[PDB]
């Protein structure tokens, strides 16, 4: 149970990374023209 | 025999026919009136 | 006999049967709660 | 086609296809009995109704035996 | 009983959707 | 009792201020 | 794009449109005023008047009871001075 | 590998996806599998939950004795107010079912993901050139969700308070919020039926007047809609034409001649109209409720003289003497 | 000919005139509480 | 529980019936040649 | 153009028009009865 | 022939069109109108269902309305001339006599609408759809305001004409009918409200997929009211959904049937739930539910729940809603909760 919380908040982290690194990657760019 | 409802029936009957009249009167004489081709 | 000339053949496309398909089951879903009442 | 005892018999009755009258036929003399029919609704209606009342005619399951 | 004629209904909604968007006709273009 | 008096005359205070403009006709 | 009609435009901002209706639309304004300030309005439509829903001691209301003897019933309802 | 991260990037964002699954989508796809997937459990199989903190346990799951009209996922107890409560804050999943639980995960992972939805409608719009803003008209129905989901009971100070998720669940949210609030005489609902209504009737509206006037190119024994090709340069149906019959309907000038400001007034309408019914909800929620004309209308003497807003509170005091029978304890009900 | 954009504005305030009479009236009249 | 006999069978020829009906076409269609 | 006066559309615009004002009137007296 | 002369004129293409069916549209039309705005402001509603219901009273524009006539008239017509009223107006007006009169008018003039719509779109050369359409609504109309009441005791309970008016008639149907619960109220919503989704949906995803014809910021102006090319891009739109959600059109000509058939169909599901509540035939309850309640007192769904909330909207509604049946409810035998 205490564990679920860990697991639970490590799992969060991961998938908010992905997201937050994701557009600093130079999001603008990805489009069909001017970038 | 033609109690108050029928005289009734009737004033509405008549003041119906009356409103029709009117109306296709008016409207039979402004057509005839103007529509030139 | 004559093969009658009035006959045209029959069509469902696949997205129809789609259409289909989820009215009739929604429906479904929608009445066996009075059905089983 | 294929005729028939009773077809023969039948086919006068259908046949006069497109045969119409000429011009505005019998449509005004229509035209009143419609008027007429029209006037005689809306007064079994009124009855039924009880807007127009008829010593005589009692409209309720009274007025029955 | 009824439980699972509900249930029954919604798997077979679901596997409709399924079918639906994985198995529709591909949507082609002016030569159709 | 009645300032009625007062948004009356700031009110045609704001078409006025263009009105005036349709006349000396400039800058709309 | 047309018809016979005059553009509204047009009739909206022709002086002669405001030199008839600034007798006309008043003119209506002050009569319908008049219909209720004159207490007309309440006889033409048996409306009661702040002072006639109830007769003094009654807190009943007049509810109209009977289809046929409707308007007769009516009538003795506001005989109570209601 | 011209670089894996560099690579995911290009696949997550790729536009050759059956599914798009964008940067919102990251998050969007597991909030939106953990709602479905505690959701379909908890309505099926979920054991009774006390929703009113009254220890009086409300059953709302198949299993348990409902069909499908009546069931529903329970609210989190008014114990619990608006306090978090994770399944890690139970000392066990049966106090965790008995509670409502599940509810918050649910509420939670769904508005989370339903936002990323929106966030979604977004960029693949950008990823394909589309201007925006169809992510805006969607705004309207989330801003509802949210409204009725956690905007209400922040509001009222319970999760217990947010709206069931059944059928007569919703029903109950309905009925009891008109006693508390008399939202009927909101000027905000009002609006917002007339965007609901409106749209229905637009919606007829232009789908008739189109599908009406579309040109002749199919067969008397075929298909109406077959006249039509996927990937059509011209158009499929004659908006002169429309424009012509429609604007003698009424009349010229109030009529649409222009598709582009037809469509703009489409959605223009519903999404605006719906907008302020979520205003509505959401400000019905800090207590700010409709007119209340109660005796307004009083004669010469002072005497009341009833009228249709009264004969409405009759009913609104039905619902609020019967609704929560045994959870109150005192004669103001605030909350 | 009576410029457009003055027959509004002037319509306008007209409007805005009559309709706050009515919601004056909304405390005043019989439609009061008082 | 205490429902109906018959809700069962209602429910079942209610789906079945139908859906049976599109499909025949469906694969009658789905089969003609060209 | 040489535009008519008396037309069906004025007609129509008068039927509402005449009684609209007649009855703003109406109503804009109202808001000063009392008891 | 002054026929052709007659038709002539009336076909004659005007500002407002008028045509034969004007000659049933326009006289009724205008009288429902007329008479809603007279009562509104002038007709009370005291001797009816003693309620001040009209802006001479002190009504407001929520409150006021055309309330129906007493229980007493059943389902009278109640004409002008008729044994009711007499001849007699001001009566007339006392007895409701004007509801009957909106009803019925605006019943014609709906008739007379539709088969202008149905002229027009001859005239003009195009399909009827958009008469086939106004059904929906004639449906919804005819069902409640007539065939509903028509089941019921009198006029009495047909949904009176005013905005608040109107609110009652829900509560009611909450409080009585339970009509929320009903499979066809449900479908009801299920299209007005996909409706209104159908119509916001559809007209952004047109005017964020539109191809560019102009310059400017404002693309309004950037449009060819004579056709030629779409308008806006059919095939990227397709892609769009087709990635979002899964599923997406892709045949315009169905796209827009779509939208006829979803609202019309759902107004018209509405109409046959109300056509059974006409007769009382409604869907009240569940009784395995019920029987379940019965034997074990701890059972309980959001359903029982809301069933007592009707009992409450019958207890405290009844008597200032239905005057004629002099109900006298001793505060004793008042459903209550606790405290409240
Ligand atoms: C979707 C497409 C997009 C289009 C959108 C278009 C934009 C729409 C904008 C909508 C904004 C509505 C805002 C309403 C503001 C109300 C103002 C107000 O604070 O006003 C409040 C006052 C209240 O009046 C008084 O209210 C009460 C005040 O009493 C209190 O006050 C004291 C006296 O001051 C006393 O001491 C008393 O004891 C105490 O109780 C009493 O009842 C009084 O008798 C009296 O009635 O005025 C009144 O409300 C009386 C007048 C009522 C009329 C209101 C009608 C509103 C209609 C909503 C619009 C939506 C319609 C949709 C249709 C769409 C069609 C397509
Ligand atoms: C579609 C396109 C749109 C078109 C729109 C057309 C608009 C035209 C509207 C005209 C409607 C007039 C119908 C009036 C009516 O009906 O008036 C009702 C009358 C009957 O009147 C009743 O009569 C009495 C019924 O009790 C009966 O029982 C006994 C005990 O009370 C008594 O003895 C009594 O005499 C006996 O009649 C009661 O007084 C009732 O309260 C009521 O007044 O029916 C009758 O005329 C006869 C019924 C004719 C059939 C048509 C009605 C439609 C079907 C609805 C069915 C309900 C569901
Ligand atoms: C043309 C459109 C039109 C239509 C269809 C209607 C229809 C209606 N009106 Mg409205 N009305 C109209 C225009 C119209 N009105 C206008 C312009 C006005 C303003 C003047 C009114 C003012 C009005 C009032 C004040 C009232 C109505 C009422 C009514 C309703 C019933 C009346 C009735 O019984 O008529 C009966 C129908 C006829 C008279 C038609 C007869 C037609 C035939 C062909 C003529 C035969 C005549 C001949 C003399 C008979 C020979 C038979 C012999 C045995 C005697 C009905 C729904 C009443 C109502 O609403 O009640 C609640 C009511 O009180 N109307
Ligand atoms: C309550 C909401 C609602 C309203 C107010 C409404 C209104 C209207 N819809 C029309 C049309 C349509 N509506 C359509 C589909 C829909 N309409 C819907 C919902 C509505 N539609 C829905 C949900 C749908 C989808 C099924 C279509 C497909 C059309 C049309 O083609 C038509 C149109 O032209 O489009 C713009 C217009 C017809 C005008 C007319 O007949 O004049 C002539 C008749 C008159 C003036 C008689 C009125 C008589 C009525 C019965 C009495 C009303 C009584 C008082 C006058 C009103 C006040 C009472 C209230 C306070 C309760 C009218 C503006
Ligand atoms: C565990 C268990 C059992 C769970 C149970 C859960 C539960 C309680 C669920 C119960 C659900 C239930 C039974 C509800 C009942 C509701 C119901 C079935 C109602 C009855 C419906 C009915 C037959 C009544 C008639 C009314 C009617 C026709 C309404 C239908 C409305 C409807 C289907 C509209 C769909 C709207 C919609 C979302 C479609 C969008 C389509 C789309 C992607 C278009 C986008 C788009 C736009 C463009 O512009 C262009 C150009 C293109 C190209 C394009 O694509
Ligand atoms: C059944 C219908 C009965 C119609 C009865 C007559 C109504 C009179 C309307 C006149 C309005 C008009 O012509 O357009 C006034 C202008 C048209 O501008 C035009 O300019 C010229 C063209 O050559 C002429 O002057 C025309 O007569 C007209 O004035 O407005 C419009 O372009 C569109 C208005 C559409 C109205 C839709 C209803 C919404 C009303 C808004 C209120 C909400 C707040
Ligand atoms: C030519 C074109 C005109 C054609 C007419 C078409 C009809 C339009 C609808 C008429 C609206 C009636 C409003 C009215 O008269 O209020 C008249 C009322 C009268 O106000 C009353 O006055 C006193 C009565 O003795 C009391 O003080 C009352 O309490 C009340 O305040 O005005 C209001 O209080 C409401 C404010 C106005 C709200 C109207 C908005 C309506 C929006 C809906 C649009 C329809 C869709
Ligand atoms: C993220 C992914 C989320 C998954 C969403 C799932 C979508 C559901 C798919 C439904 C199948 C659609 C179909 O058969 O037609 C797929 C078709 C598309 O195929 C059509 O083919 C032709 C028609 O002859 C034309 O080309 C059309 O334009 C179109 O392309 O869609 C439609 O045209 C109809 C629009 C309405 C779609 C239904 C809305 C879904 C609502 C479901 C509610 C039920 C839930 C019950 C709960 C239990
Ligand atoms: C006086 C004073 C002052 C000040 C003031 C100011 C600063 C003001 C301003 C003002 C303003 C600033 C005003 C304004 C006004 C306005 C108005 C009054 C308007 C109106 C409008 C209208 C009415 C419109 C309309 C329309 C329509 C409806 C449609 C479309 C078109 C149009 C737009 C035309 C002081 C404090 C020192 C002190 C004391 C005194
Ligand atoms: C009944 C009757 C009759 C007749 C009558 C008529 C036909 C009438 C009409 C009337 C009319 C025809 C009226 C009208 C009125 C109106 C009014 C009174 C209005 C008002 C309005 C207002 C107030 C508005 C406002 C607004 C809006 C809505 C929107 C937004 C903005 C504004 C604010 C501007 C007869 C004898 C046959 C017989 C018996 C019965
Ligand atoms: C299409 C059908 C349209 C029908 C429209 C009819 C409108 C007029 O309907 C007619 O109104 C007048 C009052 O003004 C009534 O007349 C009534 O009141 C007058 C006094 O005002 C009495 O002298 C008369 O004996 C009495 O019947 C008629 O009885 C009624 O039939
Ligand atoms: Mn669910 Ca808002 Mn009635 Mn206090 Mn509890
Ligand atoms: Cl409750
Ligand atoms: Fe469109």
């Amino acid at each position: 149970m205490e564990t679920l919380k860990i697991t639970v908040y490590i799992v969060v982290t991961f998938f908010v990374l992905l997201f937050v690194f994701g557009f600093l990657s130079g999001d603008p760019a990805r489009n069909p023209k001017r970038k | 025999t033609i109690t108050p409802s029928l005289k009734g029936f009737f004033i509405g009957l008549l003041s119906g026919a009356v409103v029709l009249g009117l109306t296709f009167a008016v409207l039979i004489a402004i057509s005839q009136i103007d529509k030139v081709q | 006999m004559e093969p009658n000339p009035n006959r045209q053949p029959v069509e469902l496309n696949r997205t129809s049967l789609y259409l289909g398909l989820l009215l009739i089951l929604v429906l479904a879903l929608l009445f066996s709660s009075y059905f089983f009442n | 086609a294929r005729r028939t005892w009773l077809g023969d018999i039948l086919r006068p009755l259908n046949s006069e296809y497109g045969k119409v009258a000429p011009g505005w036929g019998t449509t005004p003399l229509m035209a009143v009995f419609m008027g007429l029919f029209l006037v005689f609704l809306l007064i079994i209606l009124e009855i039924y109704n009880s807007t127009l009342i008829l010593d005589g005619v009692n409209v309720s399951w009274k007025a029955l035996g | 009983m009824e439980t699972i004629t509900y249930v029954f209904i919604f798997a077979c909604i679901i596997a409709l959707f399924f079918f639906a968007i994985f198995f529709r006709e591909p949507p082609r273009i002016t030569k159709k | 009792i009645a300032q009625l008096t007062m948004i009356a005359m700031i009110g045609i205070a704001g078409p006025m201020i263009i009105f005036l403009l349709a006349v000396r006709r400039g800058n709309l | 794009g047309t018809t016979g009609e005059r553009p509204f435009s047009d009739i909206i901002t022709s002086v002669r449109y405001w030199v008839i209706h600034s007798i006309t639309i008043p003119a209506l304004f002050i009569a319908g005023w008049l219909f209720v300030s004159t207490g007309l309005a309440y006889d033409v439509f048996g409306t009661p008047r702040p002072d006639s829903y109830y007769a003094q001691e009654q807190r009943s209301i007049p509810l109209v009871t009977d289809r046929f003897e409707a308007k007769q019933q009516v009538e003795t309802f506001l005989e109570q001075l209601k | 590998s011209a670089n894996l991260w560099e690579r995911f990037c290009n696949w997550v964002t790729s536009t050759d996806n059956r599914l798009y699954v964008g940067w919102f989508g990251v998050i969007m796809i597991p909030t939106l599998l953990a709602a479905t997937i505690c959701f379909v459990i908890a309505f099926i199989a979920a054991p009774p939950v006390d929703i009113d903190g009254i220890r009086e346990p409300v059953s709302g799951s198949l299993l348990y004795g409902n069909n499908i009209i009546t069931g529903a996922v329970v609210p989190s107890s008014n114990a619990i107010g608006l306090h978090f409560y994770p399944i890690w804050e139970a000392a066990s999943l049966d106090e965790w079912l008995y509670n409502g639980g599940p509810y918050q995960l649910i509420i939670f992972h769904f508005l989370l993901g339903a936002s990323c939805y929106m966030g979604r409608q977004w960029e693949l719009s950008y990823r394909l050139g589309m201007r925006p803003w169809i992510c805006v008209a969607y705004s309207a129905p989330l801003a509802s969700a949210f409204a009725v989901f956690l905007i209400y009971p922040i509001g009222q100070g319970s999760f217990s308070d947010g709206m069931p998720l059944g059928i007569s669940g919703t029903f109950n949210f309905m009925i009891v919020f008109q006693a508390e609030h008399n939202i009927l005489m909101h000027p905000f609902h009002q609006l917002g039926v007339a965007g609901v209504f409106g749209g229905a009737l637009f919606c007829a509206m232009h789908g008739s007047l189109v599908t009406s006037s579309l040109i002749r190119e199919t067969t008397e024994t075929e298909s109406a809609n077959y006249g039509y090709k996927f990937g059509q340069e011209e158009e499929t149906y004659n908006i002169v034409a429309a424009h012509g019959y429609f604007g003698r309907l009424i009349f010229q000038y109030a009529s649409f001649n222009n598709s582009r400001s037809l469509h703009f007034f489409l959605a223009a309408w519903p999404v605006v109209g719906v907008w302020f019914t979520a205003l509505g909800i959401s400000t019905m929620a800090f207590n700010l409720n409709g007119f209340n004309f109660n005796h307004s209308v009083i004669d010469a003497k002072g005497n009341v003289i009833n009228t249709w807003a009264d004969i409405i509170n009759r009913a609104n005091l039905g619902m609020e003497v019967m609704h929560e029978r045994n959870a109150h304890n005192f004669p103001l009900d605030l909350a | 000919r009576i410029p457009l954009w003055i027959v509004a504005t002037v319509a306008g305030m007209g409007v805005i005139v009559i309709v706050g009479l009515f919601f004056y009236g909304a405390y005043a009249g019989l439609g009061s509480s008082l | 529980m205490e429902v109906n006999q018959l809700g069962l069978i209602a429910t079942a020829l209610f789906v079945l019936v139908p859906s049976v009906f599109l499909i025949i076409l469906y694969v009658q269609t789905e089969s003609q040649q060209k | 153009v040489s535009y008519p006066i008396f037309t069906v559309r004025w007609v129509a615009v008068h039927t509402l028009a005449v009684p609209t004002i007649f009855f703003l009137g109406a109503i804009a007296a109202m808001q000063f009865i009392q008891r | 022939g002054w026929f052709d002369i007659l038709d002539d004129w009336l076909k004659r293409d005007r500002f407002v069109f008028v045509g034969w069916s004007g000659i049933l549209l326009f006289p009724c039309a205008y009288l429902a109108l007329g008479g809603w705005l007279t009562g509104t402001t002038f007709v009370t509603s005291w001797y009816t269902h003693g309620l001040a219901s009209s802006y001479l009273e002190g009504c407001n524009f929520l409150t006021v309305a055309v309330s129906t006539p007493a229980n007493s008239m059943g389902h009278s017509l109640l004409l002008l001339w008729g044994p009711e009223a007499q001849g007699d107006f001001t009566r007339w007006c006392q007895l409701g006599g004007l509801w009957t009169f909106i009803a019925l008018h605006g019943a014609f003039g709906l008739i007379g609408f539709m088969l202008r719509q149905f002229e027009i779109a001859r005239l003009v050369g195009v399909r009827p759809y958009n008469a086939i359409a106004f059904s929906a609504p004639i449906a919804v109309f005819v069902s409640v305001f007539l065939i509903y009441p028509l089941g019921q005791s009198s006029w009495f309970f047909a949904p009176s004409f005013g905005v608040a008016a109107i609110f009652r008639f829900l509560l009611f149907f909450q409080g009585f009918h339970n009509w929320t619960l009903n499979p066809f109220h449900m479908m009801g919503v299920a299209g007005v409200l996909g409706g209104a989704l159908l119509c916001a949906i559809h007209g952004a995803t047109v005017e964020n997929t539109l191809f560019q014809d102009g310059e400017g910021a404002s693309t309004f102006r950037a449009f060819n009211p004579t056709q030629a090319e779409e308008t806006y891009s059919m095939v990227t739109a397709n892609r769009f959904w087709s990635q979002i959600f899964g599923i997406a059109f892709s045949n315009k000509r169905w796209l827009h049937f779509f939208m006829l058939f979803v609202p019309v169909t759902g107004l018209w599901m509405s109409a046959i739930g109300v056509v059974g509540l006409a007769l009382n035939l409604r869907s009240y309850d569940f009784i395995s539910q019920e029987i379940r309640a019965a034997e074990d007192p701890e059972f309980e769904t959001f359903y029982t729940k809301n069933l007592l909330l009707n009992e409450g909207i019958r207890a405290w509604m009844a008597p200032q809603d239905q005057p004629h049946e002099n109900f006298v409810f001793p505060e004793e035998v008042l459903p209550r909760g606790n405290a409240l």
